[PDB]
RNA sequence: ACCA
RNA sequence: CUCGGAGCAGAACCCAACCUCCGAGCAGUACAUGCUAAGACUUCACCAGUCAAAGCGAACUACUAUACUCAAUUGAUCCAAU
């Protein structure tokens, strides 16, 4: 990671992460499953369907992806017709 | 470590010294029949029967019915054998049976069935429908008096009541035509109770009809202790049992203190408990006949609730338990994105402080 | 592999009760079997294990060939697992007085 | 236009499908009848051997198949 | 001024042992898929064929026989040349179907073995059940 | 009150009273309820759209043979075997 | 289960004749 | 939020309300540099407005 | 690698929807015609093999 | 033909 | 040098060895081996892998079926071809 840039003295975003993961404002990260476009001819429909899910990351990965991205990527956005709009806030979550 | 078995283990009585000599279940059906006999025996290990089978009371079910008829098996067996010989003697019957063109007269079968196995078939059927369980709290009786009940539908049709068939409340708008075989000078009591229709108490019944001190089979001449009120199965409350009970009386009985007014449109007065009713009058009364039908809501039940009973029509729904979900985690690792929909309350977008 | 839910345990519908490579435990009441011989709960309730008489399907040639060679009077037993459902299917509730 | 053009194409291709299916099934049934015929044809050739097994078992079958073909072509 | 007739409990107790089943919402005993026969039914037809007699039963999954018809009954035997040929199997079918309708039983499963399924005697007993109104497939359970 | 309603054609009011008997209370009021929204606007809009649908459906009188539902099949058989036990009068 | 009095209730191979080529 | 701003006197309903009046009443904070294109009027609170 | 029996082939819907799917067939076998469910038209239709995807 |  | 089965490791699970043995880098049937979705398992992480009610579509009256037989029969990302 770049903790301090040579031009701005600022930490930089790892753009590999931006191209693979979605950050919801609540702090969850959403990924695709590895291998969901590979060798479909040998995978069962149950396996193919599992491979097509959008899934959540665990705490360790979330903490890691938070550290590899700057604050811009954690701001609340108000995109029009965002497919994920309802997934940005948590409901009925205890501890 | 080993624990010795608590009793005879399966297959221990099989002598395996002479294995090749022992006979085998050369057939599947042969094995199966022995297996089902084995499944029925009591066992000292845990069984499906222990966990799923109904826990019947150890004491035998008290019999409260009429005594069985006296029959001479010797004379019957002789006459019974004679009749078959005559059938088999005929050459035409042998040919139809051989050519698979013979048939039985169902009307005659039914006619004879009423007098031999009918009573005992009606008892097992009333036991499966749980009438002795509810009406008499487990006490049983064989309905040895064939009871025929029919609701008049239109002008040319009848609707029998039999044992468990379905009659609609419209068909049963008006009292049924009842007939049975009774000797002159005998006294009877006939009641119709809804076992399942009660709208307030789970353990109570509704008295739909009561005729007492009937002379013989002259039902019309019986005292109208409780007037006839058609079944009113509430909507969405399912299928109800409606049971006719024919009681044999030892003597004329006075039911003045249990009579309902005419007309009787108060559900609090029609509240009834057959076990309490019979227990009071068991000493001079004996169950003899049994018929019953099943009844679900139709449009005519609205008229009963609105007009006759002067009330609102109660409507029920079958409500299932809410679906189970594990406790929501802050990080639902590897769950699909719709995991969040399982814990959402509303589908419309929220906005918080904005 | 092995038992995931022992005797007396409360399961929800779907809970895998036991995994196995060969049939050590056979499905009983309200216990489904997956195509890998996975025993799972079909209802919500309590897990039971019992010893029952084993009667194969007449189309299962290998098992049927076994029983046909058994000495008369010999009955096969297997260990079965059941789920005793905890709740009723639903209730009838008053929704209107019209 | 593109939408209409595609819907028309599907309805067009879908108007022929019922005939395409039966024609296909007829050709499946016809081939299936030749599978059984081929089985019976082969079985007869072996029965003619009358269990005269040995070394001259592989070429024996081939020559008789060709011989029957010569008569069929004529 | 509360109307007493409108005193209705919030929950309705229907003790009819067939209510949930007649609504197709009751549990059938699924499972038992390594053993024969299945338990996933409310009622089943069971035919017992012996050396001298033919008996057909309708029983609940709980093991209680609901209705029954056997050639051992004098009512049926007195009209049969033989109590063990196809005609008796077909006759037991016609008799029991009538006793089924009079008992409210309209649906059941029949669980034959492959040889029993193909036999003409059973093939005639089932068509006698079909002609009598009884349907030998049960409606599916309603889960939702 | 469906009967008093005059903005609904008399024939429709008759037909509606039949096909929605279970929504008519003791007093003759047709009652419609929507609770599929957290906004009263959108629940009332659904209530009015039901009224607006009952009328359109009644006036159209569709005679198309709809696909038989599963729950209906059970009733048809149960109904068929109830008119099979229907007897006749001994002396016609 | 081996420590249980019901251990071996599923034994069956002793009831069959040994057929092992 | 609109109703609350009017009830507290921060937006004046007696005159036209556009972006300038909502910003000046501190009712919304607009960030054009973060690609804001204005305010979307959302329905939350419609029953009591 | 040298050994090869089956091949992966593309099966295109004859319904004109553009729906395709892959199946294996013996290399020496003739070109496949199959009746397969087409989701776009929501009914089973004919599919014809068009191209070999790869060798298995 | 044979990049990853 | 990856993956499966057996012993070591006897009975929930797990368990090493340049330890003892045996195997796999496929075939075959389908062409709904279509869609979708509760609840779960999990090779000690992750990645990957697994099983499945209900539902929608189908299929359908006697082991099969909304999840083929089979033990492994296998290869991420980028990129390339389309």
């Amino acid at each position: 990671l770049t903790y301090f840039s040579a031009r701005k003295g600022k930490r930089k975003t790892v753009k590999a992460v931006i191209d693979r993961f979605l950050r919801l404002h609540c702090g969850l990260w959403v990924r695709r499953k590895a291998g969901y476009k590979k060798k479909l001819w040998k995978k069962t429909p149950a396996r193919k369907k599992r491979l097509r899910e959008f899934v959540f990351c665990n705490k360790t990965q979330s903490k890691l992806l938070d550290k590899m991205t700057t604050s811009f990527w954690k701001r609340r956005n108000w995109y029009v017709d965002d497919p994920y709009q309802k997934y940005h806030d948590r409901t009925n979550l205890k501890v | 470590r080993r624990t010795p078995p608590l009793g005879p283990m399966p297959n221990s009585d099989i002598d395996l010294s002479n294995l090749e000599r022992l006979e085998k279940y050369r057939s599947f059906d042969r094995y199966r029949r022995r297996a089902e006999q084995e499944a029925q025996a009591p066992h000292w290990w845990r069984t499906y029967r222990e966990y799923f089978g109904e826990k019947t009371d150890p004491k035998e079910k008290i019999d409260i019915g009429l005594p069985p008829p006296k029959v001479s098996r010797t004379q019957q067996l002789l006459e019974r054998k004679q009749a078959i010989q005559e059938l088999r003697a005929n050459v035409e019957e042998e040919r139809a049976a051989r050519l698979r063109t013979a048939s039985v007269p169902l009307d005659a079968v039914r006619a004879e069935w009423e007098r031999t196995c009918g009573p005992y078939h009606k008892q097992r059927l009333a036991e499966y429908y749980g009438l002795y369980r509810d009406l008499f709290h487990g006490a049983t009786f064989v309905p040895r008096v064939p009871l025929h009940v029919a609701y008049a539908v239109g002008e040319d049709d009848l609707m029998p009541v039999y044992c468990g068939n379905e009659v609609t409340p419209t068909e049963a708008a008006q009292a049924p035509e009842v007939t049975y075989e009774a000797e002159e000078g005998s006294l009877w009591t006939l009641l119709l109770t809804s076992l399942d229709g009660h709208l307030l108490e789970p353990d109570a019944e509704y008295l739909h009809w009561l005729l007492t001190n009937i002379p013989g089979n002259r039902v019309a001449e019986g005292q109208v202790t409780c007037p006839y009120l058609p079944p009113f199965p509430a909507r969405g409350s399912g299928i109800h049992r409606l049971a006719f009970l024919l009681f044999k009386q030892d003597q004329p009985i006075d039911f003045s203190e249990d009579a309902r007014p005419s007309p009787c449109y108060q559900l609090a007065q029609r509240t009834f408990r057959t076990f309490d009713f019979y227990k009071k009058h068991q000493e001079t009364m004996t169950p003899a006949g049994l018929s019953f039908f099943q009844c679900r809501w139709d449009d005519s039940v609205t008229y009963i609730f609105h007009q006759l009973l002067d009330m609102r029509e109660p409507v029920f729904e079958f409500v299932r338990p809410p679906p189970y979900h594990p406790k929501q985690k802050r990080f639902p690792h590897r769950q699909p994105l719709r995991y969040l929909d399982r814990y959402r309350d509303s589908h419309e977008p929220t906005y918080g402080i904005y | 592999q092995g038992i995931k839910k022992m005797e007396g345990h409360y399961v929800h519908a779907g809970n895998i009760i036991a995994t196995q490579r060969h049939f050590r435990w056979h499905p009983g009441a309200h216990v489904g079997v997956g195509k890998n011989k996975c025993l799972y709960a079909l209802e919500e309730g309590i897990v039971r294990y019992t010893k029952e008489v084993y009667v194969p399907h007449p189309r299962n040639t290998e098992a049927v060939d076994l029983i046909t060679r058994l000495p008369k009077g010999a009955v096969l037993y297997k260990t079965f697992v059941h789920v005793v459902p905890a709740k009723p299917e639903g209730t009838f509730k008053l929704v209107a007085m019209l | 236009q593109k939408r209409r053009e595609r819907e028309q194409h599907i309805a067009e291709c879908m108007a022929k499908m019922p005939q395409m299916i039966v024609n296909w099934q007829q050709q499946q049934r016809e081939n299936w009848e030749k599978a059984q015929a081929d089985k019976e044809r082969r079985a007869r050739l072996q029965a003619e051997a009358q269990e005269l097994l040995g070394y001259q078992v592989d070429p024996r079958s081939a020559r008789f198949q060709e011989l029957l073909q010569d008569l069929e072509k004529k | 001024d509360p109307v007493e007739n409108e005193a209705v409990a919030p929950e309705f107790t229907n003790r009819n042992p067939r209510n949930l089943e007649l609504l197709s919402v009751a549990r059938k005993e699924r499972g038992w898929r390594t053993v024969f026969p299945s338990r996933e039914f409310w009622h089943r037809l069971r035919v017992i064929r012996t050396q001298h007699h033919v008996e057909a039963l309708v029983e609940h999954q709980n093991g209680k026989v609901v209705v029954s018809a056997s050639t051992r009954e004098w009512a049926i035997k007195k009209h049969l040349y033989s109590t063990r040929n196809v005609v008796a199997c077909e006759s037991i079918g016609r008799v029991l179907a009538q006793r089924c309708l009079e008992a409210g039983i309209n649906f059941m499963v029949y669980q034959p073995t492959p040889w029993e399924a193909a036999s003409d005697s059973m093939k005639r007993l089932q068509s006698a059940m079909t002609e009598g109104g009884v349907v030998l497939r049960e409606p599916q359970r309603i889960y939702e | 009150h469906l009967a008093t309603a005059e903005w609904i054609a008399e024939p429709v009011r008759q037909k509606i009273a039949i096909t929605h008997k279970n929504k008519i209370n003791r007093l003759g009021e047709l009652i419609l309820t929507s609770e599929s929204s957290r906004y009263q606007f959108r629940n009332l809009a659904d209530c009015l759209q039901k009224i607006r649908d009952m009328i359109t459906e009644a006036s159209q009188t569709p005679k198309e043979p709809t696909k038989e539902d599963v729950k209906l099949h059970r009733i048809r058989i149960e109904n068929m075997n109830r008119e099979r036990l229907r007897q006749k009068r001994i002396h016609s | 289960y081996k420590t249980k009095p019901t251990h071996g209730i599923g034994k069956y191979k002793h009831l069959i004749k040994a057929e092992e080529p | 939020r609109l109703q609350y701003l009017i009830d507290l006197g921060r937006v004046d309903p007696s005159q036209p309300i556009d972006l300038t009046q909502l910003v000046n009443g501190r009712g919304v904070t607009i960030q054009p540099l973060k690609r804001d294109y204005g305010v979307q009027l959302v329905e939350e609170g419609a029953d009591t407005f | 690698k040298s050994k090869s029996k089956n091949i992966l082939v593309r099966m295109v819907s004859e319904a004109g929807t553009g729906f395709c799917f892959n199946t294996k067939r013996n290399r020496l076998r003739e070109k496949l015609t199959l009746l397969h469910y087409d989701p776009v038209v929501k009914q089973r239709v004919l599919f014809v093999e068009k191209k070999k995807i790869r060798s298995l």
